[PDB]
RNA sequence: CCAUCUAUAAUUUUGAAUAAAAAUUUUGCCGUUGCUAUGGC
């Protein structure tokens, strides 16, 4: 049974800037 | 308009060309009916 | 405590504005408002004005925001930009960039009026020409802070650079003055997005430019010379590529004029020392395929005995040498027989090389062979008419 | 027709000393 | 840090509309003279008139779907101020 | 392929020093065990 077991389991881009600006 | 003004001789003649060069196919085409 | 009731509190907000029906819908609420005859002016523009409101609110907060209701904000503010359409969310907005007092929420307010634009299409042109000569009229009392100076000169470069050409004259013309003006600012950022603007806008206009010409070609020039004394600029890739681009628009759209001035692109080109060897070796593709041959000839003597010989430099004489190999390569017979007392007086400088270069042997050597390949190159595609008194 | 203008142009190009004939290009040859 | 993001964004932007397959921005001196030698005649064989086709239809879709998008909002909308204008 | 020329690495002069500069010439992956050796897939 461990073998077959085995074998189962083997078968917003303004966002981006916004944050940036509150670190700066 | 064709601009002189800080531009040397072979550049002002390059605005000639093109402007002359369009004028030319109407122009031709009133005096053949003014003929 | 009270940041846990923050939390709780912008969900609440979220969740009625989230659109997961006709009458549950807020969007689809609005809209219908919007195209009823019937329904009164004066109520159109309250919705106009309160909407102007809610985003600057939802703005407020996320200027002055905790990482989880930073995101939650941002789904609120994604709900908040999609009340209403592009026609009235232009009309409610652009107000309030001059209303609005704080740096950061014009900042933003910028960004999300470019960002609408995005997946537009032509039914937009009549709005854009509101939107351009509003950013034109702010740019002068905006000149105080770089980042919003900055923004709306990239915003300005994207509405120029899709649908640009559609635009109406007068702000093409408008927003081309105001770059080269802006070209002298002090901010190494407003020289990149001044140069940017104006490779959009030469682009759009093509030989209608010419009348600033004087004002592009020249005053670049110079900005590289002085790129190259700032070497600890932290934007010095950027602003030479900036530079550089420029030149691969002009060289595109004003071949000719462009002819005359041809040597400072070149010296541009070899001496950029930041930027990628890559996009210094598309650019001169550009000039074999857009710019006379026989010019190129000309300008490549002068330049090797006055800059690249002495430059001891590498990429430099390796840029050179692709140059040269690219004009002898296309240049016709026609042209070839014409120039060739030109390039034999180069070609005896190259052999020369030896004596001044500072670079070991197999680079010298390797140099050579290269020299040798174009020479025969050249030679070939003559006559004997011409040849024997060059022999 | 063609001949006239031909002629005619030979006759602009007479007017002044244009006399400006199409080159010819050769090739290594013998 | 925003002053290099949209520096750096700007300048990308203009390398795609100008130069498609050129990069972006984020030992013995003989062998750096063949490497661009080299990289003259490979950028020479570059399909660039590909590259621009492939943007050209990735914008396009998402322009297409949001034109749907508007077009069938518009009618479920258009519907209802037709149903309230008859009651 | 060999030789030649480079490259890399090493000793040395000015040098507090960086620096230049002549000069010369055990595993694909994962563990354990030393400061090296051997367990699993």
């Amino acid at each position: 049974k461990k073998q077959v077991e085995q074998r189962l389991e083997f078968y917003l881009a303004i966002q981006e800037a916004m944050e940036l600006y509150n670190k700066d | 308009e064709i601009t002189v003004d800080g531009l040397d001789a072979n550049q002002v003649w390059w605005q000639v060309k093109l402007v002359l060069d369009s004028i030319d196919g109407d122009l031709i085409q009133g005096i053949q009916e003014l003929k | 405590e009270f940041l846990t009731f923050m939390n709780n509190t912008f969900e609440f907000i979220n969740k009625i504005t989230e659109e997961t029906d006709v009458r549950r819908n807020l969007r689809l609420k609005v809209y219908s408002v919007l195209l009823d005859e019937t329904s009164d002016k004066k109520l159109i523009r309250n919705i106009r004005e309160e909407f102007g409101t809610l985003l600057e609110g939802v703005l407020f907060f996320i200027n002055s925001v905790t990482t989880e209701i930073k995101e939650i904000l941002f789904k609120v503010l994604g709900n908040v930009l999609q009340i209403l359409p592009v026609d009235e969310f232009v009309n409610a907005v652009l107000p309030l960039l001059s209303t609005s007092t704080n740096e950061d929420i014009r900042y933003h307010l910028t960004l999300v009026i470019g960002s609408k634009f995005e997946l537009e299409g032509s039914e937009a042109i009549p709005i854009v020409n509101n939107v351009m000569k509003v950013l034109l009229d702010r740019m002068p009392l905006e000149s105080k802070s770089v980042v919003i100076s900055q923004v709306i000169l990239n915003t300005m470069t994207a509405l120029v650079s899709k649908y640009g050409k559609k635009l109406e004259g007068s702000i093409l013309t408008q927003a081309l003055t105001l770059a080269t003006e802006k070209v002298s600012s002090d901010m190494t950022e407003v020289k990149i997005s001044s140069l940017a603007l104006i490779t959009n806008c030469v682009q759009v206009l093509g030989v209608k430019s010419i009348a600033f010409y004087p004002k592009i070609v020249p005053p670049s020039i110079k900005l590289f010379d002085a790129s190259l004394a700032d070497s600890s600029n932290p934007l010095k890739e950027q602003l030479q590529v900036a530079i550089l681009l420029l030149f691969a628009g002009l060289i595109k759209r004003i071949p000719s004029f462009l002819m005359s001035n041809i040597l400072d692109v070149l010296h541009v080109i070899y001496f950029s020392r930041e930027v990628d060897s890559s996009i210094r070796l598309s650019v001169i593709s550009l000039i074999i395929e857009n710019i006379d041959l026989k010019e190129v000839l000309k300008v490549l003597f002068r330049i090797w005995s006055t800059e690249i010989a002495t430059s001891n430099d590498t990429v430099a004489v390796s840029l050179f040498l692709s140059t040269l190999e690219s004009t002898v390569e296309n240049i016709d017979k026609k042209s070839a027989t014409s120039q060739s007392p030109i390039f034999f007086k180069l070609l005896l400088s190259l052999f020369e090389f030896r004596s001044i270069s500072s670079f070991d042997n197999n680079t010298i050597s390797r140099i050579e062979a290269s020299v040798h390949e174009i020479s025969n190159s050249y030679v070939l595609k003559m006559n004997d008419k011409v040849f024997r008194p060059l022999f | 027709x063609x001949x006239x203008x031909x002629x005619x142009x030979x006759x602009x190009x007479x007017x002044x000393x244009x006399x400006x004939x199409x080159x010819x290009x050769x090739x290594w040859x013998x | 840090q925003t002053s290099k993001y949209q520096a750096t964004s700007v300048v990308n932007g203009l390398l795609s509309n100008l130069l498609p397959g050129v990069p972006k921005i984020r030992g013995s001196k003989a062998q750096l003279i063949d490497r661009n030698l080299k990289k003259r005649v490979q950028l020479q064989n570059r399909d660039v008139h590909k590259i621009k086709k492939k943007c050209k239809l990735v914008k396009k879709k998402k322009v297409k779907k949001h034109k749907l998008d508007k077009e069938q909002l518009e009618q479920l909308a258009k519907h209802q101020v037709l149903k309230k204008h008859q009651h």
